[PDB]
DNA sequence: CGCAAGGACCGCATACTACAA
RNA sequence: AUUGAAAGUUGUAGUAUGCGGUCCUUGCG
């Protein structure tokens, strides 16, 4: 199935932790990867989950914009669940259940997990840009055309699904490969030196393609609305540059923000047994996007102003658009926050 | 898990060599067991260059040349200094070979001085270095906190 | 580049005292009363660290272990070490109370006040600054001698404060230490040369 | 998700700071907190939670903490809400187990009890804001850039968002400034006297004509921390901003912090112990700091009465924390790290 | 095929450092001199600048501050111990900021053959930043190279 | 007329699969 | 001319909660 999809991205407004499993190894609490590559990586497990959590708290707060009328959760149950649903509306406010749209969409809480499947998919979501300190200029973002290529396949997937052969065919436009060392940078990355690009700690030399970063910069103006995420599209349009698979894997692996943290006793005035340990931040600004598709949905006597593709699409994308998101842990001590742009 | 086997058994034997070398003195035994206990951080904040680097600035001697072999670390006179010595004598030796031509692990160096190895060499290479280095640290950590004095 | 400096303010320019040369010359005129008083007690106490110290001095010296004299500075030497890690042993000696001013102040009150390795400090030494009354009129900077630096001049006036993170009331002894302190020794380079003395 | 309501944070340092970073081999020994991409100074959020909730004990320990003008009891209170279990929750409290009942209740449960249920503010982290630099005419500058003005635009959306209030999307939206790279857009009384021309620290550079932006960066400090910039007249202020581009002033929080020589002299010698000479690192006084705080429902089952809403629990936090002196970074003792912070909606 | 600059840096150093002791090998004093003085100069580079540090090393060597020309300061040239060190210095300095590690190497420099003097002299804030940034990373690496075989 | 951090503490405690088929 | 032909280990589910890189120390003879 999956006959809809809608393209979601997300801007770090603050530094990202996704707890990883077993905290092994030198770094006590490090990001979710992949071992396959090596790359950074949020699974869509939690991206479900903190949908699906944002989603009931709008719902039962009767913001939720249905065709712009304001659904009404207990309204709405009782309208369609007719005699049984007062018996919903009881299991409602025990917080077992979960109101009627967020158990469409979403699919239904543990409990009832018998009668229908989640009417949406949520992919993996996979970085698209990665901030990069700089000798000139300053924080540079930085891709790699294994990055592009995985974005071309990602839109051919799409294809299946919509018909958009424009969207393949403006894909398929940007085709480059930098070989070893050599980069293609915007303007203002440029030392004023005799190109010699210096990123980090590796000095490069700039190629004379830039259209092709030209036609990134439009994917983007196609994709994520016009301002990227609240900023002059073309001003970030000067700081872009490309470079080599292993340069952009060594970038994602040593250039992960690391923090040591303490605990204090409480009159001794210095830390405590079991105090001191390490954690890993991915940088803020990283832009990572992901696939969410949507196909029947398969719940029983659905209502009748979310009863197709179209209807659950339109939904979703008034929902979150330049909204705010908590993700991953941290919450308190101001980690997680980013916008996502649909 | 083979190589997990060999760091095992490599971090086993060093400590107990070091074990062996004052093992009424607890000076040497305590100095070291902290030693290891707190490399690995410096490995993670400078790499392992720099943290090559102060191995070798820490020990006191004029130290002509640049060799992971030699230096006895008995040879070194203040209990800090021995210590050192045989920390970086290990980390070297477990970087250039492994513990031998049969081992499960060779050693990434080729049996090259691991500074020397870094310095002329490709980034590649100092990364599969500084990563291997890192976890044999942190086998060595609990090796050595668990039975060391 | 020039030989000399001073700590100049950097937003504004007027010379200050920071509180970090208040604390540690308030801590070593506390040492230096101690070991001059009891000293003998002191050096009795702690024998093997009295020993350990003769033994690193003669090293350092490249000199006899016994060459070493059981002078006052070793006397300062042995009380410095017991306040650095070896400071759980000095408990055994924490009875005397050292006649500061005009008050009696026990050992383990300096612990309790200046702070130790395993304890946080419960006295904070401000900075001081020449209140800008004294700048409006008189000259606040002035040359001293063809090898020049400059030096504040005398009569300067500086404030100096200090507080009690905790509800030991410590303050006012340590306030009475920093006087003395301030009286007899004083803070500044070249203090031999009477510079650094403050009056009241 | 669960927050409702918001308040902005705003640090003025009085005396050098020192956020510990641990220990490099670099020339400086002991550095400051850094973003790595940027490169600019910060303080996470952590350290500013760990200091509040620090102080926040301290004062409800003492009884000092007045919620509703009357003050917090932790024994009394909690005797109402523990119910039966309140001997136990008193001794273990005593015992430096768990926190007192207010601070559980506001900063989440302590060590022991951390499975109990979730906390109620989300600190965030305190990025830059106005870097105090030295002029050649006039004094004490306060340099920033576009970035800071980006990120300062970004979290007034969040609150807004928080707050279902677009006022301040409204305010902010008129910032869009375009600083070229030898161009600043300063205030008069910075501008040297001659060919429109300023000098900060090593640089001279023409002025940009510009109006209407200085202004509203005023304006913007004027909706928050009452009409003083941490007391002294918003007049000064406005009179002595500078801006400039991202480059000169990363160069600036590069070159432009207070670096010491500490020692420690031995008393044998007298001169200095062996390994006794290091440097360290601090951030100016008269830095401008800011950070956000969000608060959410209290979570603790059968919370008191007084506390039951997000806006109590603003309030009471306003009420506590407004113009008080607090403690950051390290050497407290020595006498660095003191700011004075300032709370607003 | 790509070496960061970290380890053109340590390559430079170890050079520069070994290339002391076994020329100066007798004279204690000169090496023990050349080491306080790697010691000491990132704290005036970082209080007063590149600029200022350099005429003070040309300063120290009795040369004109205006015209420089670090391939021509051959360092056997000083006779006072104090005096050759700092020629040393001056030129491994000048050296790593003209030339870096080498034409060949990922890292050559950055003034492109260039007095570094003359390149602050007559260039804009930005480019004397980022020399001084590497200036003060070169410094630490040959301190601590100096500091551990010197 | 030279001197050149150094040790403490180095993830704890809790959760540790449920219901259908 | 075979215990044979037929049957998706599938549905739901945020590695999350608590935690101050802190203490000790005169840039000096």
């Amino acid at each position: 199935m999956f006959e809809k999809a809608v393209v979601f991205g997300l801007y770090s407004i603050t530094p990202v932790h996704a707890g990883s499993g077993a905290e092994l190894s030198v770094i006590d609490l490090p990001i979710q990867r992949e071992r396959h590559t090596g790359f950074p990586v949020i699974w869509g497990q939690s991206l479900k989950g903190v949908l699906r959590s944002r989603f009931r708290q709008l719902e039962l707060d009767e913001k939720i914009e249905v065709e712009s009328q304001k659904w009404k959760w207990k309204e709405k149950t009782k309208e369609v669940l007719k005699e049984k649903a007062d018996e919903f509306i009881k299991k409602v406010e025990e917080r077992k259940r979960d109101p009627l749209l967020t158990e469409i969409v979403f699919g239904p809480a543990t409990d009832g997990a018998s009668e229908h499947a989640g009417a949406v998919s949520v992919g993996d979501a996979k970085i698209l840009l990665f901030p990069v300190r700089s000798a000139k200029g300053v924080f540079a973002f930085v891709t790699s055309p294994i990055v592009i290529q995985r974005l071309k396949e990602d839109f051919e997937l799409v294809s299946e699904i919509e018909n958009d052969i424009e969207l393949k065919q403006i894909l398929s436009r940007f085709k480059v490969e930098l070989s070893n060392n050599e980069t293609i940078a915007g303007n203002a990355l440029i030392l004023n030196g005799e190109n010699k690009v210096i990123l980090e700690d590796i000095v490069l030399k700039v190629k004379s393609d830039s259209n092709v970063i030209e036609n990134l910069v439009e994917v983007l103006k196609t994709l994520f609305g016009d301002n990227f995420f609240g900023k002059p599209i073309e001003s970030i349009k000067e700081r872009i540059a490309i470079v080599s698979d292993d340069v952009f894997k060594s970038f994602t692996r040593f250039s992960t923000e690391i923090v040591a943290r303490v605990r204090i006793d409480a009159e001794k005035g210095t830390v405590a047994r079991g105090g001191l340990w390490y954690e890993e931040f991915l940088p803020s600004d990283t832009l990572m996007y992901s696939l969410i598709a949507v196909g029947s949905p398969k719940k029983e006597n659905l209502p009748k102003e979310v009863d197709n593709t179209q209807k659950i699409v339109n939904v979703l994308k008034v929902t979150f658009n330049n909204a705010f998101l908590q993700i991953g842990g941290d919450e308190t001590v101001g980690k997680g926050f980013v916008k996502v742009r649909a | 898990r083979e190589i997990e086997q060999e760091r095992a058994s490599f971090a086993f034997k060093v400590v107990s060599d070091i074990k062996d070398k004052y093992s009424q003195n607890k000076k040497v035994q305590g100095k070291y067991s902290s030693y290891a206990e707190k490399a690995p951080t410096i490995i993670l904040n400078n790499g392992l260059g720099a943290t090559l680097a102060f191995f070798l600035s820490k020990l006191e001697k004029p130290i002509d040349d640049v060799d992971y072999k030699s230096i006895n670390p008995e040879s070194f006179g203040n209990a800090e200094n021995i210590a050192y010595a045989f920390l970086y004598k290990h980390l070297s030796t477990w970087l250039a070979e492994g513990n031998g031509k049969d081992s499960a692990f060779s050693g990434l160096t080729n049996g090259e001085d691991p500074l020397k190895y870094i310095m002329e060499k490709t980034a590649i290479d100092v990364a599969i270095s500084t990563e291997e280095a890192l976890s044999i640290l942190n086998w060595i950590k609990k090796f050595a906190k668990a039975m060391l004095e | 580049v020039y030989e000399t400096s001073i700590r100049l303010h950097r937003n504004y320019g007027v010379p200050y005292i920071p509180g970090s040369a208040l604390k540690g010359v308030a801590k070593h005129y506390a040492f230096s009363i101690l070991a001059r008083e009891n000293g003998d007690e002191i050096l009795r106490i702690y024998e093997s660290v009295k020993e350990d110290l003769k033994a690193r001095i003669a090293k350092r010296d490249k000199i006899k272990k016994n060459d070493v004299p059981e002078d006052y500075y070793l006397t300062a030497a042995v009380i410095q070490e017991l306040f650095e890690k070896k400071f759980d042993e000095l408990g055994a000696i924490r009875n005397t109370r050292v006649e500061i001013g005009d008050t009696v102040i026990s050992v383990g009150d300096i612990v309790k006040i200046f702070g130790t390795q395993k304890e946080e400090g419960s006295v904070i030494f401000f900075d001081a600054f020449p209140t800008p009354e004294q700048l409006k009129d008189k000259p606040n900077l002035e040359l001293d001698i063809p090898i020049f630096f400059l030096t504040v001049p005398a009569g300067v006036e500086f404030t100096f404060a200090v507080a009690s993170r905790d509800l030991d009331d410590l303050a006012e002894k340590a306030e009475k230490l920093l006087k003395e302190a301030l009286k007899k020794f004083g803070v500044g380079a070249k203090t031999s040369l009477g510079y650094g003395r403050f009056d009241a």
